[PDB]
């Protein structure tokens, strides 16, 4: 069975890269304007020190994750003016200088389909429970700047674009090598150029209209915001836990009953919240280990799929990998796996071996099939029947050793010289 | 944190007057605590008396004395990070006041209600407001460099010669440009 | 209590038997796309020049290869017959929980 | 050095996949047919 | 019970990294001829099962 024709698909992949960093004050969480809380706190060690620096340490490693993904190139390549190269229409992928938002139209979908605690927005505000979200280091347009820079430089060099300083090559020629990478002769690109460019530019809009209306393909991102908000809400819910004390109100116990009575009651309460805060820390800490492990996979895919053709099947999506494309998103990336998929199979009868004058003629590459009239040679990726000479077939050993040998001849160009 | 200076105690018809925009130790009728007072705009009902957060925190109040809507806020708090170019390089530092209004920190430092304070410290007239918070002790140049000491929101701190500690916006890299053609290689 | 899994071992065997049966027919577009059909020896021959060996070495020594193939399988079969000494990893996860 | 003959090994590898999933009831663990166990855990949120 | 759940949770995430390796070794090692060394076992890989 040999395929004759093909298709080109653009398979999507969404991978999260970064978790929203948090911080928690002790006294504005466990005390609440209570002096005697702090007076009792001093018999519990300086726990706030490691409780600060654990969450600060994982806050720092969040920004370690992002620059481990993006901060790889050395030259901020400029957005080219023309956005249409050899029939391939990239104009919705680059950001628009005419309407400057520094985002693609595809990215503007992503900042919409994804759409308590202290936070600053430019006015800062903080709530009662001493906890907030620090903003990330690299802002989104800066991340979109690296996003636009790499895809721009992708369509110009590729390999030296991944080997440091880039080069210039015509984009169709760089396409043909990728076909030559998977064993397709480069004319097949050159002789199907409008059809491929049709199949390329239609498939973008087919993808573009796919994710536009519906959702839940992006579900791998919004859950991240959905899970840790529940983890934040978990800690806030725990304030009503009385822990066997009088109530979850310190001021009543300060006002109603005696301090020798209260300083076993609020003592029972403070050890309730302090033990409760440890559980939040630990689950926050171990989750940061998982996404960072997921980030190392993402950084590996950034350099092994975008900055170069890969060969491992079912990596970079299904099908034969051709070319990858990154897309920015909140807390993650989106990859675009432009892949090759063959089609139009037929039945043909094999020939492992050819008996001509008592010798065994084996192909240098390709196999031999009978199309119906005679025998031909072709490659496995594509049905291109060719002529059987010594140019593609060596001889080794005599005939009548192996199974399945065919009596046919070999053309030699020595003959017409007579 | 910020020391609560002031006390407002009111009752309907002992009573005190109405301090606003100051961290005071309020005491409304069966409502205690510290914080900063400011007028509200929340649509009450004739039987509403005080609002809450979606958490377990009252956030707004109606006056027992004059029946006026005020929203209450927590006083001020946050953490402190210390910036240094290295004891080998120099000996001056700068601080970040994490996620707090630089309008108010500048107010509280001249009235000296900040805990903790120090013996020998002054402003130095370099109060910049970052998105990450309040920066005191560094001058805002408008150049760009690589990020030595990150603070947040693309702003990084460094120590150049002008020698002093400077804050700026990051250099993403060199803006190279290369041609495209269909013959050139 | 222990919840039962979503799939049975027989359903896992249904994938396992299909892919092993589907291994002997197409190979590469078998998973990359739609399936194809190739004789097994020709599929074996692609592995040799895949690693850099001409197809004659298969096609000449085909009896020796096939006898190295099946006989070593039975040696693997009797290796995991007498005493276990290998599947401690699956014994570990049951020992852990 | 150039080899002449060969050998076809069959190397095995065993990988774990699935941990046995569990579940647990609180009142059949902490309470044990008690009432005041269940009647007094109301100051502890919904841990279960 | 609380320290059980967290200690159950770590080895849950531990084997999930191991399953990702199996997911790699299901596709890349079986559905195609790999070329990387000492992956897919020792020696020059031909065929996996
Ligand atoms: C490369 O691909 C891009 C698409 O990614 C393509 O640009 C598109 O061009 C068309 C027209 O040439 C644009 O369509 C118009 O867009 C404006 C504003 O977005 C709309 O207001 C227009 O609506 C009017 O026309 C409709 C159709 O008749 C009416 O139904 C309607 O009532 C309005 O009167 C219309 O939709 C399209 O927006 C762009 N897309 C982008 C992303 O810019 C470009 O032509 C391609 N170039 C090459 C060389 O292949
Ligand atoms: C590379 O190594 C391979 C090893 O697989 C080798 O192939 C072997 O070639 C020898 C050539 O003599 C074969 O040996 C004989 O084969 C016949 C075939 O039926 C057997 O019946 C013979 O058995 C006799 O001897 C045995 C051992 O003493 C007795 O147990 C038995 O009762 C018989 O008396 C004998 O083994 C051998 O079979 C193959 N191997 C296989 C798996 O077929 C190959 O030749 C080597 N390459 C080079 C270049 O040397
Ligand atoms: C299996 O491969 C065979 C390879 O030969 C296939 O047979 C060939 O099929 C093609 C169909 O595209 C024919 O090509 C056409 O031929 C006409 C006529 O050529 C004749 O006329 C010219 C001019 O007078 C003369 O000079 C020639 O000698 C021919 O006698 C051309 O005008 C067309 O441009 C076109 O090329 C081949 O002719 C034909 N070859 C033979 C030997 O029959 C066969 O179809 C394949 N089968 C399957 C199932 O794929
Ligand atoms: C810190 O708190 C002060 C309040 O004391 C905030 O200052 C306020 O800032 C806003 C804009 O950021 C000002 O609003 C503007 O008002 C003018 C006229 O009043 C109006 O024309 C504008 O459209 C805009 O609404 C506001 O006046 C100003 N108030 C004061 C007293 O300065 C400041 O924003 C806070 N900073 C942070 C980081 O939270
Ligand atoms: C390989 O497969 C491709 C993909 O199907 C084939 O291209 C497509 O071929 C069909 C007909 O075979 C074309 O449909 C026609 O389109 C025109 C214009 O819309 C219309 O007037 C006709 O009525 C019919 O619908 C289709 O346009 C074409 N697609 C492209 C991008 O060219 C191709 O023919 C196959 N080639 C081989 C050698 O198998
Ligand atoms: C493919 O072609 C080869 C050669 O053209 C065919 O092999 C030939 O098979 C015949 C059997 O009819 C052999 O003939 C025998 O020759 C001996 C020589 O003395 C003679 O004593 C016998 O009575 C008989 O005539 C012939 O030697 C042999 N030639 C070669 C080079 O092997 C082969 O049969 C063809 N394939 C098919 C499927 O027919
Ligand atoms: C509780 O009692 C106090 C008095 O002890 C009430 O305060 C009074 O409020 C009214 C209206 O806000 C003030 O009336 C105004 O007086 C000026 C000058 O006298 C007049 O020109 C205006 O037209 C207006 O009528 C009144 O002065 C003020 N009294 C004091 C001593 O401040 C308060 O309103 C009572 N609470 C409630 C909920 O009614
Ligand atoms: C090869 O050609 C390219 C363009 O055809 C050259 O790039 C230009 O180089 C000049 C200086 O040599 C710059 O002033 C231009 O700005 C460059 N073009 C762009 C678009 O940036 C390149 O320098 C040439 N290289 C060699 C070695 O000849
Ligand atoms: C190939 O042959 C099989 C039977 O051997 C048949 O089922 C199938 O439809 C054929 N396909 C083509 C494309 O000829
Ligand atoms: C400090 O830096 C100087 C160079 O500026 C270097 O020579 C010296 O060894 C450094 N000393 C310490 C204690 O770091």
């Amino acid at each position: 069975a040999i395929p004759t024709n093909f298709s080109i698909s653009i398979t999507t992949e969404v991978m999260p890269v970064s978790m929203a960093k948090t911080s928690v004050d002790c006294n504005m969480y466990i005390c609440g304007d209570s002096t005697e809380c702090a007076n009792l706190l001093l018999q519990y060690g300086s726990f706030c020190t490691q409780l600060n620096r654990a969450l600060s340490g994982i806050a720092a490693e969040q920004d370690r994750n992002t620059r481990e993904v993006f901060a790889q190139v050395k030259q901020m390549y400029k957005t080219p003016t023309l956005k249409y190269f050899g029939g391939f229409n990239f104009s919705q992928i680059l950001p628009d200088p005419l309407k400057p938002t520094k985002r693609s139209f595809i990215e503007d979908l992503l900042f919409n389909k994804v759409t308590q605690y202290g936070e600053c927005l430019l006015i800062c505000a903080q709530k009662f429970n001493g906890l907030t979200v620090l903003p990330p280091l690299l802002t989104d347009d800066m991340i979109a700047a690296y996003t636009a820079a790499l895809v721009s430089g992708t369509a110009t060099a590729g390999w030296t674009f991944g080997a440091g300083a880039a080069l210039q090559i015509p984009f169709a020629m760089q396409m043909a090598y990728r076909f030559n990478g998977i064993g397709v002769t480069q004319n097949v690109l050159y002789e199907n150029q409008k059809q491929i460019a049709n199949q390329f530019n239609k498939a973008i809009s087919q993808i573009q209209e796919s994710l536009t209306t519906t959702s839940t393909a992006l579900g791998k991102l919004q859950d991240v915001v959905n899970q840790n908000a529940q983890a934040l809400n978990t800690l806030v819910k725990q304030l009503s836990s009385n822990f066997g004390a009088i109530s979850s109100v310190l001021n009543d116990i300060l006002s109603r009953l005696d301090p020798p009575e209260a300083e076993v009651q609020i003592d029972r309460l403070i050890t309730g919240r302090l033990q409760s805060l440890q559980t939040y820390v630990t689950q926050q800490l171990i989750r940061a280990a998982e996404i960072r492990a997921s980030a190392n996979l993402a950084a590996t895919k950034m350099s092994e799929c975008v900055l170069g053709q890969s060969k491992r099947v079912d990596f970079c999506g299904k099908g034969y990998h051709l070319m990858s494309f990154p897309q920015a998103a909140p807390h993650g990336v989106v990859f675009l796996h432009v892949t090759y998929v063959p089609s139009q199979e037929r039945n043909f009868t094999t020939a492992p071996a050819i008996c001509h004058e008592g010798k065994a003629y084996f192909p240098r590459e390709g196999v031999f099939v009978f199309n119906g009239t005679s025998w031909f040679i072709t490659q496995r990726n594509f049905f291109s029947p060719q002529i059987i000479t010594t140019d593609n077939t060596f001889v080794s050993g005599n005939c009548d050793v192996v199974i399945g040998i065919i009596n046919n001849t070999v053309y030699d160009p020595l003959q017409p010289e007579l | 944190r910020v020391v609560p200076s002031g006390d407002v105690v009111r009752f309907p018809n002992l009573s005190t007057d109405l301090i606003k925009n100051q961290c005071v130790n309020f005491n409304f009728n069966g409502l205690t605590g510290t914080g900063v007072l400011t007028p509200s705009s929340k649509r009450f009902q004739p039987f509403q008396q005080f609002g809450r957060d979606v958490s377990d925190f009252t956030d707004s109040v109606r006056d027992p004395k004059t029946s006026e809507i005020l929203d209450i806020s927590p006083c001020a708090f946050g953490g402190v990070s210390v910036i240094t170019p290295g004891t080998n390089a120099s000996s001056e530092v700068a601080v970040l006041y994490q996620d707090v209004n630089c309008t108010d920190v500048s107010t509280a430092i001249h009235a000296d209600q900040l805990t903790p304070a120090w013996r020998i410290y002054s402003t130095g007239n370099n109060v910049f407001q970052t998105q990450a918070g309040c920066l005191i002790g560094a001058e805002h140049v408008d150049t760009s460099y690589e990020c030595d000491i990150p603070i947040g929101a693309g702003i990084c701190a460094s120590y150049h010669t002008v020698k002093s500690i400077v804050a700026y916006t990051m250099s993403l890299g060199a803006d190279s440009s290369i041609a495209y053609s269909n013959n050139t290689i």
